[PDB]
RNA sequence: AAGAAAACUGCCGAUAAGGUCUUCAAAAA
RNA sequence: CAAGGAUAGCACCGGUGAUUGGAGUUAAGUCGUAACAAGGUACCCCUACGAGAACGUGGGGGUGGAUCACC
RNA sequence: AUUGGGCGUAAAGCAAGCGCAGGCGGAUUGAAAAGUCUGGUGUUAAAGGCAGCUGCUUAACAGUUGUAUGCAUUGGAAACUAUUAAUCUAGAGUGUGGUAGGGAGUUUUGGAAUUUCAUGUGGAGCGGUGAAAUGCGUAGAUAUAUGAAGGAACACCAGUGGCGAAGGCGAAAACUUAGGCCAUUACUGACGCUUAGGCUUGAAAGUGUGGGGAGCAAAUAGGAUUAGAUACCCUAGUAGUCCACACCGUAAACGAUAGAUACUAGCUGUCGGGGCGAUCCCCUCGGUAGUGAAGUUAACACAUUAAGUAUCUCGCCUGG
RNA sequence: CAGCUAGUUGGUGGGGUAACGGCCUACCAAGGCAAUGACGUGUAGCUAUGCUGAGAAGUAGAAUAGCCACAAUGGGACUG
């Protein structure tokens, strides 16, 4: 613009927002304050499981799941892999991600971590889906 | 002697006034231009003709000694293409540019000339380097 | 493809511009403008290599130049990059012609 | 000789989803 | 002198709340067809009223409007 | 996006003006030396940083020497900015002399046309539409002739036009009043540009009080059309449109282009002042248009009234 | 987040502090800061430095090193 104008009101940078906000909140519990501490992966229970149709180009049955992370925040998460065991009260561990078809889901149910049995009968990409060695 | 017919006006900033005059004359293939004369503008023209981008620069005065106008011409070759390629002023009014000697710029790897007025009027970048003294940077001329 | 290939082949054969090199690199820093495309070319010391990418890298290799600093400051359309790159290289001034005109000594200060 | 010449109106709504098709110029005894 | 205690009323901030407002996303739903051509009443902006709804009309403002036309 | 971006059609020029503080700012002389440049000294802890070397089988690593950055003080430089002491007119104003305007407010006046009423003639429709029907009419309508009352707006002139910062300004007159163009052997002598905040104005609709109401017409009623019609058509029809005083402060308030300054081909119009003296036409200085090259743009296009070459200042933009 | 500050601003004599000082005292006054952002809110130990960047700089203040603050919370004092 102008040197004098920019001296008065400097250039304010645009902000940055996270993609997994619910994953960076830690509840102390003894004081009940929410601080902003970044964390790779966290844990959460489950309050509903079932089916839900996808967006437009892709149409197919898909499994979703609601969660109640260690903190006090609920987010809808998708059940990855084939075959599931969640039953309205099974602990789980969640990470970052984004399923394009389903709107709102922004985390992935880590497979074979806590109360989720790893999807057996899996060879290729067995590390991601919690599977040991068939040998 | 030299007579005129038109009124002579100038912008308040003496470096970019000359630069606009020079660029327009270069682009339009024009030869004779006029502007108001100031000692800074006179001095900057003094260093340009020794370095060879314009041929003549003539300043005249009235019969009362209260107003002076300098009328310079550009150095076109036979095929009518100028020696000046582009001029750009750094220390515009408001934001004045001050660089020490060690940070004295080199215009187009020394092909162009940089106008620097340290303490003894305007002086080309190379002779400024020779004297190891820096200061005000007027304009880039190449 | 074969047809269009040989067409462009002959096409370039017709419109070939002449390029002068100084010690394998570009003499003075230059900005090539073509539409909304601006390509910055900068002299480089002998050894850095072609720091170009895309249309500019092809042009620099095909021209003969070795060491060259470039950055694409604009669009990513190959035709405009080639237009901007060639404009920057064709407006270049030789260290000789300048002083000749300028009535100086070859390259001497 | 300077002419012209003239509009005219009823009514008339909608069309399920996702979808091909450019394989490639390397260039040819 | 003074931590602390009791009483008292303002100030700022947070959570929650029956009920309610709109919003986005969405399955193929239900009533029209408002806009894109002169979109079948040219369109758009401000404003006031009215109507299931898109929207209709009055006032002002624009061509970012079609046809039309001149040897 | 200081280096390193933009605001006509893609996000972005406030509706316009008067403007304090701030930023920027004509030419010349003198001083100081606050910026600016440079020399000396001090310091900027060590580790890390970069260069060289050594030692671990080389490395990673460790050690080793070198290696800046800023601040303060002191000694000089005087080109530019800033300060101060003064001069000049070319910037901008003032006066005198020419001069064009629907510029604005207040108070009066005038004629067409509509409506209503009054008086004659007259005798069956008028009105309305795509076609009709509500509606008006033997209580004599429509029509024709005269007169009276009242309100609103001012044909032609009227434009390949004028004025104002914008909104806007068009019957006639008076009073008050604003700005502008041209020539200046006159005068002050930089007094200038922009403008956060502030103030003023600001289409139409809308509000409050009191008048006014001819015509027109949101809302509303009926007749049509329609599958339905709360719409397009028709017949009625209140607020409103009008005036005075108070508010509201929004518009595609558009040239979708902030203001100021200097420069940059040309051609065709048209308007004003000035020069000559029948017009017409020629030249000069300005305002308003068309065409048009360099130049700019993504293109459309702009192009001396720029969106071109540049400066100052303000406002604004950062995916949907 | 537009006013804030009544020991807040100044003088006087005295006391106290290693020392100057409204640090404290009695009297006399009404000032001081603030649109060049007081005050309020939120946040945070600061720096040398780490990572990144061509550069301007952005980012975190690992380890370690300098300075500050703290020792269940809130106050007071002895010794030196
Ligand atoms: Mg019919
Ligand atoms: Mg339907
Ligand atoms: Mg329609
Ligand atoms: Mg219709
Ligand atoms: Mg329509
Ligand atoms: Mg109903
Ligand atoms: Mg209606
Ligand atoms: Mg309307
Ligand atoms: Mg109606
Ligand atoms: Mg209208
Ligand atoms: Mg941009
Ligand atoms: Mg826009
Ligand atoms: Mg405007
Ligand atoms: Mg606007
Ligand atoms: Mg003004
Ligand atoms: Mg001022
Ligand atoms: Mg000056
Ligand atoms: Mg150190
Ligand atoms: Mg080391
Ligand atoms: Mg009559
Ligand atoms: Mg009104
Ligand atoms: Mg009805
Ligand atoms: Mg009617
Ligand atoms: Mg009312
Ligand atoms: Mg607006
Ligand atoms: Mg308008
Ligand atoms: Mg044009
Ligand atoms: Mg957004
Ligand atoms: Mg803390
Ligand atoms: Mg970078
Ligand atoms: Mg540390
Ligand atoms: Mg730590
Ligand atoms: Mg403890």
């Amino acid at each position: 613009a102008t040197i004098a104008q920019l001296i008065r009101k400097p250039r304010k940078k645009k902000k940055v927002k996270s993609k997994s906000p619910a994953l960076h909140y830690n509840l102390n519990l003894l004081n009940k304050k929410v601080t902003n501490v970044y964390s790779p992966l966290k844990r959460g229970v489950c309050t509903r499981v079932g089916t839900m149709t996808p967006k437009k180009p892709n149409s197919a049955l898909r499994k979703y799941a609601k969660v109640r992370l260690t903190n006090g925040f609920e987010v809808l998460t998708y059940i990855p892999g084939e075959g599931h065991n969640l039953q309205e009260h099974s602990v789980t561990l969640l990470r970052g991600g984004r399923v394009k078809d389903l709107p709102g889901v922004r985390y992935h149910i880590v497979r074979g971590t806590l109360d989720t049995v790893g999807v057996e009968k899996r060879r290729q990409q067995r590390s991601a889906y919690g599977a040991k060695k068939p040998k | 002697m030299i007579t005129t017919t038109k009124p002579i006006k100038a912008h308040f900033d003496p470096v970019a006034d000359l630069l606009t005059k020079i660029n327009n004359a270069r682009k339009a293939k024009l030869m004779t231009v006029t502007t108001i004369a100031s000692k800074l503008k006179i001095a900057i023209l003094e260093i340009l003709v020794k370095e060879g981008y314009l041929a003549n620069f003539q300043v005249l005065e009235n019969k009362s000694k209260t107003k002076r106008i300098v009328t310079f011409n550009l150095k076109y070759t036979q095929r009518r293409i100028p020696s000046i390629n582009g001029v750009k002023q750094i220390s515009k009014p408001g934001l004045r540019i001050y660089r020490p000697f060690e940070k004295l710029p080199l215009v187009l790897n020394g092909l162009g000339i940089a106008i620097i007025s340290t303490s003894d009027g305007v002086m080309t970048d190379k002779v400024a380097r020779l004297k190891k003294i820096g200061g005000e940077i007027l304009a880039y001329v190449w | 493809v074969p047809n269009a290939i040989k067409k462009a082949i002959k096409a370039a054969h017709n419109s070939l511009h002449t390029i002068e090199i100084h010690k394998g690199s570009i003499y003075h820093e230059v900005i090539g403008r073509s539409g909304a495309s601006r390509v910055l070319l900068k002299p480089a010391p002998q050894g850095t290599g072609i720091i170009a990418g895309g249309a500019i890298r092809a042009i620099i290799e095909l021209a003969g130049y070795s060491d060259i600093y470039t950055k694409n400051l604009g669009r990513n359309t190959p035709i405009n990059m080639i237009h901007a790159t060639m404009d920057g290289i064709l407006k270049q001034l030789s260290p000789r012609r300048v002083a000749i005109l300028r009535n100086k000594n070859l390259n001497e200060l």
